[PDB]
């Protein structure tokens, strides 16, 4: 009954919210800040913009792909049938 | 001994039974009335422990095997050096576990703390007390608990597991295990923040609340912020305890085949039967 | 040669020797705050003895 | 702590105490060495 | 007992009401749909000497056992 | 989304904010309460301007007039409410004796 | 995974696997410990654990003094975080 | 006579006992951080973090909350404490970190840390009143002032903070007993 | 030898000495009913000549 | 003799010793339960010579 | 703090109180042992 | 050679001293109570002739 | 060599010594209890002849 | 040679010797005892031809 | 070459250093001690000739 | 900390302990050798 | 921190001792060479 720090009844929110503070260059954030209020329930509100530069552009292409050939090979596996490939995924 | 600042807090009252009869330190440690039941407790399990090393056969530490009863007893106590002991053994665990986490709640009252610590303590002793009472219990016997032994317990989680065919299966075990990796993720990225603010490279100032919550939301895309990142943590730690007791309570109370074919339900889904 | 040595041996001895070294450098961290100790009979350090309190350079202006 | 009078009081009871401790387990063992020799 | 319309706010009463009786209901369904006698959606054509009666006895033969042998 | 008052309730249509002509005792209640708390807010609202307005900041003053209104706009609501259940108070046989507003 | 302890007989019996298992559960015992910590000193502000590690108020002091007089020995609201951090690392 | 508490007896781990009103005092769980810095805690770009909402304009309720100024607050006697009529932000993580209170009994305008407030029904419904279980209706007249009323030092947070805590031991004299 | 209780507070002197004896006390009984000479719930009711007495293999 | 109470206040006293004795009776009541010769609630008609004896 | 004459008056009941169960815990023994001895 | 106790106070070693011959004493009660030869709950009535030996090296 | 008691408190070298010692001393006595040939408890009566030896290389 | 005790404070460079040098007599203890030629524990009285030697080169 | 000394804190680089060598030192160690040829402690006494080797043939 | 005459005069009663704990180690050591020599 | 009068006092001891040691460990492995020798 003493109040538990679980959950927060009462949010704030900014018009504007937060950008990156330095070093903007080789990259930069994109996106803009939005707010969750299910997010701001749980921990803090802001869904933020990101930051990838050179290695995380590469990180992304080079990991698509991995992925693709992975669940292409699944796909393949249960010869292409889509209902198979949902139905007998976790195999 | 005490910190610098401690003596102002130790002061008398928050106790849940006993008053001032016990409510003074021993060194560091608070004791109290669940003190003195806790080194009870502590004291006869810890003793009997070493009675069953004796009476087995090595005292090699990694060796000692003080296992339960034969089923055949079932819920009944058992001749003392046919598994008696194990079950004298674990009432003292059970009072020593329980002790310890009313101790912390007459410690978090004397201190003006909320009751946090206590109650997430109480995910671990209901995941102990899952697998040596509820779960015996509900088959009937409790030569179903696990033995006290540095390895011989492992070679009960091994052959539990293999009762089941194939314990990866398990459904609550693959939530359990998801809880569990996920916290210690989930650790690593706090612990490691909270030290790259606070001892940033040599020349650089102190970091702030600000940087933290700007790198948080490059890794994960949006960000948790102080109190909710101990939330998280605490959810993840404690629901990884609550998640294991359900994974093993159902493993022969309610399920007996292999864990694999629990998994024909989702196969027969009319929408793709 | 050696029958009882093997590799998996000497390396989880290499290991606790760390780990040991670890939890002292941790038990010296933990002393930062609160230390030495107060007595009846003065001051105490436990052991390891800890190291010294930070100071903080706080962000000059902002 | 304690002035120096005041260990040498409780030195007093220390030995003594000490002393009595090791007789009675001496005898302890003479006892059990009679029952049953370990050497 | 109509001073029971005092102690609590009527329209939470009959949302517990209705959750209590719709719960209860379906606890019975699903209990008889999985009883062999009740099983209505397979043999509710079944004439009521038809219908399946748990059994008084089973029988036994000496040598068999529905348990293997123990330790 | 739930309403803020009823909350997990309004789910199940238990909903009192609601506009109401006819005279209901529920929703008399809920009345008197958000009256006097709206009441209290615009006083809040207008000390909060006076304030501000004594500290001259620009920008601050005019949001804080702003939140003013807004508050005075949200007491008017109420006092609608209150206003409507007030006739059907007077006429329905089985209502308060005390008036709502 | 399971083949590979059968293959291997017996994983279980791999030390390094133990100390792993030990630094799981650890991490699990800390995050819950400390996690389970800083809620209950948060009505004092104990979550604002930069400032309470750059300054120290009655919310660290409490937090220290609960683990000491509970187990008789304490971290600091930094030095915690360094535990934390070893007891993830050494699990991988 | 200064010193504000005194040994029990003199056996080696024996509590303190308090000379004088401990919630005042400070001693036992009303004690806070004495040697703590008496300036206010700042952002990264150097502003007061901590702030009545008033004077940030930026700032504004999350739509789907309650508006808490203007509710009633009920005090550990069940006793209306006052009214709340302002919120101070931290505005390094948006959040609402004090409600101040209009005292009903009283000239004073008091802090109230949001830790030590209570929703009716866990905030599931109601949303319509404040429950304080902390401390008196009476009480909330000694809660420690601060210096300003557009900022406040990381002493007074502590001051303000250590308060209300020390009401869960001091706020009735049995809350200090065993429950058996 | 009193002064033992200007050392040590006798209220808690107190307590540590029944816990202990409790403690002890409760060990050996369920040591010896631990054993095959002193199981004295099941073989209580034998005579001396009855009871059972441990040796080792004969080692012929 | 009565000076104990003045150092232990009996309110506080004797809702420990209603405890240790409740626990202790429930431990020795199932010890003997559970022993073949005092199984009274399956045996307990057997009378003195007919009862179990541990021999072996 | 509790009064001396106080602690006296407890005492009495607190002896009696004791060696009554102890009386009715001997009896108890006395049916055990003539239904079935453990010597 | 009484300054010892200027140097620790007495209050404290009798209880790190009191702890240590507890262990110490449990300690050795246990492990003679593990042996063969001094498991005297079981054999402790058997003369010393009777008493259990362990194995000798073999002659050849 | 005297001030090496001004390098080092000797209250804390004496505890530190007392610990060494001890946790030295149940080393060495769980060494020997471990082995065949100074396993004392069991054979500490036979003769220094009698005593196990451990195997010598075989010869050609 | 005696600055290296200006960069370096004697209080710790000793007790790292002290921890040192006691790790690394136990390792070398610990891997000798574990050896069969070395196993002294056992086998010391051993004469120096009588004592066990690691197998040749394979001989054909 | 001394200005290394300036660019890194020589009481930096003497804890690496140490280190490197001591870890580097107990890794050949040990590997030699693993090996048949270099299992110094079992056949340290072998002499040249009789000391294992390693398989030759590629072929025949 | 220690007056350098508190430390000489440590040093005596440390040294003198030190002689009489490794004679007693001595005795210990010929007494187990005669029992049971390991070389 | 020491003076370097005192790091000198000190180096001596450190060099002497650690001589020592070294001397005390030779016999070691002269007398442990002589019983079982390793090459
Ligand atoms: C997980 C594994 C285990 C658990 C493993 C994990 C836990 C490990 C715990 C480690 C040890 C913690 C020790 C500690 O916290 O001490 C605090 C204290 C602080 O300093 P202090 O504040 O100055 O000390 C207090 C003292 O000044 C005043 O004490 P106080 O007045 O408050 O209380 C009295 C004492 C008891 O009194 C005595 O001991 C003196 C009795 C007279 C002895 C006369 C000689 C008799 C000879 C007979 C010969 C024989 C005649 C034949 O303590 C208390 O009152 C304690 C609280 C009440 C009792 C608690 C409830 C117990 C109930 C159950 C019964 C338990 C029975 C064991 O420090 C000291 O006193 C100095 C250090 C003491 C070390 C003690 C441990 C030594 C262990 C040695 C291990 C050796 C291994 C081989
Ligand atoms: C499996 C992988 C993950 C496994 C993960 C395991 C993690 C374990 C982490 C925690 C272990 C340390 C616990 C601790 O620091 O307690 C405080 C105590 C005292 O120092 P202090 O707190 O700074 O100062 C207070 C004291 O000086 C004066 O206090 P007071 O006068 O009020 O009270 C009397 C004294 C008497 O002293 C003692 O009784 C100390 C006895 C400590 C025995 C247990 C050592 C366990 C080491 C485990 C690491 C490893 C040892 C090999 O103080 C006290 O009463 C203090 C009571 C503290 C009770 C702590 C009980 C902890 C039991 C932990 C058992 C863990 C079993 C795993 O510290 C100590 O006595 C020394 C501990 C030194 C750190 C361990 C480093 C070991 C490195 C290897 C050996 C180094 C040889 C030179
Ligand atoms: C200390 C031990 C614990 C640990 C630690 C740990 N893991 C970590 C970290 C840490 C400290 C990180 O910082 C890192 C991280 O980023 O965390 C958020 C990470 C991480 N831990 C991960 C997972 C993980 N950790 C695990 C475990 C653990 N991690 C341990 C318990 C496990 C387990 C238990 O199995 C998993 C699965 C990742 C979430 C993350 C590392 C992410 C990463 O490397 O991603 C690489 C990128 C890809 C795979 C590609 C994704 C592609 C998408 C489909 C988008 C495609 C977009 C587009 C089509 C292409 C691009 C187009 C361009 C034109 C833009
Ligand atoms: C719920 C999430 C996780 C969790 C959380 C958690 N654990 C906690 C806490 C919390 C929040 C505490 O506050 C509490 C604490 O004080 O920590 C320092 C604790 C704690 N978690 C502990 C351990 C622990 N937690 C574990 C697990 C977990 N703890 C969960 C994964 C494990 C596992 C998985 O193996 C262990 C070993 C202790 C360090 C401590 C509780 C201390 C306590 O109860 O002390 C009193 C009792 C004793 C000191 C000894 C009792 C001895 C018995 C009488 C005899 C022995 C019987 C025993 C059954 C034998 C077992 C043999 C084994 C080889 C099988
Ligand atoms: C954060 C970092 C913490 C690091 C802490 C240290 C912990 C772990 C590292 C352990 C490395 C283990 C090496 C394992 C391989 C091994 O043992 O193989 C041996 C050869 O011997 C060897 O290799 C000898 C190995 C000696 C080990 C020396 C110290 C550790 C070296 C690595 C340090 C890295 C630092 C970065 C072969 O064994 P076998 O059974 O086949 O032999 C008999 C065949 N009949
Ligand atoms: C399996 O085999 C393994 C185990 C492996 C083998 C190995 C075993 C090993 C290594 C064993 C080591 C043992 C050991 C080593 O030394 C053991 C050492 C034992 C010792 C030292 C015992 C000392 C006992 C001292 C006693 C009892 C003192 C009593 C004091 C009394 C009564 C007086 C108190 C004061 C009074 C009354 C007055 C106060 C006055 C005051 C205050 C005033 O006047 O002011
Ligand atoms: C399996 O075999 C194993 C188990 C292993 C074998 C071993 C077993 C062992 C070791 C057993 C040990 C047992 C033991 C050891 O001591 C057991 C000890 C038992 C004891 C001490 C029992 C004491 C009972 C006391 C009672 C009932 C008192 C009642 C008092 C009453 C009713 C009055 C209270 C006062 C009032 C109401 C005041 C009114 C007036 C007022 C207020 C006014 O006038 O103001
Ligand atoms: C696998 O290998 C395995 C099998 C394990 C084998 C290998 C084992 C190995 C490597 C062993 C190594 C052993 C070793 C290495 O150094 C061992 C070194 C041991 C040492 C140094 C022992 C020293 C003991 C000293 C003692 C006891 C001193 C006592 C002093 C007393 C009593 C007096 C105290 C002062 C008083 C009373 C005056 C107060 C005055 C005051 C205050 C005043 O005047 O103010
Ligand atoms: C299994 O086999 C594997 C393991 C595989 C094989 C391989 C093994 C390997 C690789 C081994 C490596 C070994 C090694 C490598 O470095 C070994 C190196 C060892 C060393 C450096 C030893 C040094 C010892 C030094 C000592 C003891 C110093 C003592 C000093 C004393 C006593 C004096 C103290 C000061 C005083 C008294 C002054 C007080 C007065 C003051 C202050 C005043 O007056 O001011
Ligand atoms: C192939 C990819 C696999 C990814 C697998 C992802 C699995 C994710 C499953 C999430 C399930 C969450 O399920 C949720 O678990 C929590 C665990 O605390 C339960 O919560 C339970 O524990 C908490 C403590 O933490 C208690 O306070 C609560 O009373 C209890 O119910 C919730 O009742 C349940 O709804
Ligand atoms: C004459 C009919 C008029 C319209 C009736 C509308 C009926 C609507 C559905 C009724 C049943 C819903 O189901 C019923 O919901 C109530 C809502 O409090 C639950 O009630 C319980 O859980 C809820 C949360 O879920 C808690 O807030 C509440 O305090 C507790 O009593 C019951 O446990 C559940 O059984
Ligand atoms: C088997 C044991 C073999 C010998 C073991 C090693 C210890 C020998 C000690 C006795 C021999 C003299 O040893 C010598 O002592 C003197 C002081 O007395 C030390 O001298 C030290 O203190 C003196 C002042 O007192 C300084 O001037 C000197 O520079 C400093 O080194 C020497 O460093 C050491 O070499
Ligand atoms: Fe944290």
């Amino acid at each position: 009954l003493e109040y538990q720090n679980l959950f927060t009844r009462v949010q704030v929110r900014t018009v504007p919210e937060p950008g990156i503070p330095i070093d903007e260059s080789t990259g930069t954030r994109y996106g803009t800040g939005t707010f969750s209020y299910l997010a701001g329930k749980f921990g803090d509100a802001q869904i933020g913009p990101i930051y990838l530069g050179w290695a995380g552009v590469l990180s992304l292409i080079f990991g698509f792909i991995a992925i693709e050939i992975i669940g292409l090979n699944m796909w393949a596996s249960v010869g292409w049938d889509p209902v198979e490939f949902i139905r007998q995924l976790p195999w | 001994a005490m910190l610098s600042f401690e003596k102002k807090y130790r002061v008398r009252g928050g106790t849940l039974i006993g008053g001032d009869l016990f409510d003074f330190w021993f060194g560091p440690f608070y004791v109290g009335f669940f003190g003195v039941t806790t080194i009870f407790f502590v004291t006869l399990g810890t003793l009997l422990c070493v009675w069953g090393a004796a009476m087995g056969p090595t005292w090699n530490l990694w060796q000692i095997n003080i296992a339960p009863p034969d089923l055949k007893y079932g819920l009944g106590l058992a001749p003392l050096r046919e598994g008696g002991l194990w079950q004298i053994i674990t009432l003292c665990a059970l009072g020593a576990f329980g002790s310890w986490a009313l101790r912390q709640a007459e410690i978090a009252r004397k201190l003006g703390m909320g009751m946090h610590i206590p109650w997430a303590y109480g995910g671990a002793i209901l995941a102990y007390t899952t697998l040596v009472v509820i779960r015996p219990f509900l088959l009937g016997a409790w030569g179903h608990g696990f033995p006290y032994g540095i390895f011989s317990h492992l070679d009960w989680v091994s052959n539990v597991g293999y009762q089941y065919l194939h314990f990866h299966y398990n459904p609550a075990h693959m939530i359990a295990v998801t809880f569990f990796f996920t916290n210690c993720l989930a650790l690593a990225m706090h612990g490691s923040l909270i030290l790259s603010v606070t001892n940033p490279p040599k020349g650089t100032p102190t970091g702030t609340s600000e940087q933290e919550n700007v790198f948080f939301r490059d890794l994960l895309g949006y960000s948790i912020g102080a109190i909710g990142i101990h939330r998280l943590g605490l959810f993840l730690a404690v629901g990884a305890a609550v998640w294991s007791a359900i994974c093993i309570v159902i493993s022969g109370p309610f399920w007996t085949q292999g864990w694999p074919e629990w998994w024909n339900w989702w196969l027969n889904l009319p929408i793709w039967k | 040669m050696m029958e009882y040595i093997d590799g998996a041996q000497i390396a989880l001895y290499a290991f606790w020797l760390f780990f040991f070294g670890l939890i002292i450098y941790l038990r010296r961290e933990d002393k930062r705050e609160g230390y030495p100790l107060e007595s009846p009979q003065g001051p105490r350090d436990g052991w390891p003895k800890g190291a010294p309190k930070k100071t903080y350079v706080h962000r000059d202006h902002g | 702590g304690m002035t120096e009078e005041e260990a040498r009081r409780f030195h007093g009871y220390m030995v003594t105490g000490t002393l009595g401790y090791v007789v009675v387990a001496s005898v302890a063992h003479f006892l059990a060495w009679s029952w049953r020799p370990w050497f | 007992m109509h001073r029971i319309w005092l102690m609590y706010d009527p329209r939470r009463v009959m949302v517990a009401l209705v959750g209590f009786l719709a719960v209860l209901a379906l606890v019975i369904h699903f209990v008889l749909l999985s009883s062999q006698r009740y099983s209505w959606i397979e043999n509710g054509t079944l004439g009521a000497d038809q219908a399946p009666v748990g059994a008084s006895a089973p029988a036994a033969a000496a040598e068999m056992s529905p348990l293997p042998p123990g330790r | 989304s739930v309403p803020v008052n009823d909350g997990i309730w309004a789910w199940y249509g238990i909903d009192d904010d609601r506009p109401m002509a006819a005279w209901s005792r529920f929703h008399a209640t809920r009345c008197v309460e958000q009256l006097a708390i709206n009441r209290a807010r615009v006083g809040a609202a207008e000390w909060a301007l006076a304030d501000v307005q004594a500290r001259g900041i620009v920008p601050c003053i005019a949001k804080a007039a702003a939140h003013l209104a807004r508050a005075r706009a949200e007491l008017a609501d109420w006092e609608a409410q209150g206003h409507r259940l007030e006739a059907a108070r007077k006429v329905t046989p089985g209502a308060w004796t005390t008036p709502v507003i | 995974t399971s083949a590979f302890s059968i293959r291997y007989g017996n994983l279980y019996y791999n030390p390094f696997h133990a100390l792993s298992i030990a630094f799981l559960y650890g991490s699990a015992v800390l995050f819950a410990m400390h996690g389970a910590t800083i809620l209950a000193v948060a009505r004092m502000g104990g979550e604002r654990e930069i400032e309470q590690i750059t300054d120290r108020g009655t919310a660290a002091e409490r937090s220290m003094l609960f683990w000491r007089w509970c187990m008789g020995f304490n971290a600091t609201m930094e030095s915690i975080h360094r535990w934390a951090w070893w007891f993830a690392v050494l699990t991988t | 006579s200064d010193v504000k508490f005194v040994p029990a007896d003199n056996y080696n781990g024996s509590p303190i006992i308090p000379t004088g009103n401990p919630m005042i005092d400070g001693v036992g769980p009303a004690s806070w951080a004495e040697d703590r810095r008496d300036e206010p805690d700042l952002t990264y770009h150097g502003s007061h973090k901590i702030v009545p909402m008033r004077l940030d304009p930026t700032f504004s309720i999350a739509k789907g909350d309650p508006d808490p100024r203007g509710l009633p607050v009920i005090a550990a006697d069940k006793q209306v404490a006052g009214t709340v009529v302002e919120l101070w932000v931290n505005r390094s993580e948006p959040q609402v970190s004090y409600y101040e209170v209009q005292l009903a009994s009283g000239e004073r305008r008091v802090l109230l840390p949001t830790g030590y407030v209570q929703w009716p029904n866990f905030g599931l419904w109601g949303n319509d009143k404040l429950l304080v279980k902390s401390i008196t209706a009476a009480q909330f007249a000694n809660v420690p002032a601060t210096k300003r009323d557009d900022q406040i030092t990381l002493l007074e947070e502590d001051k303000i903070c250590a308060y209300y805590a020390g009401g869960h031991m001091y706020a009735f004299a049995e809350r200090s007993q065993p429950i058996i």
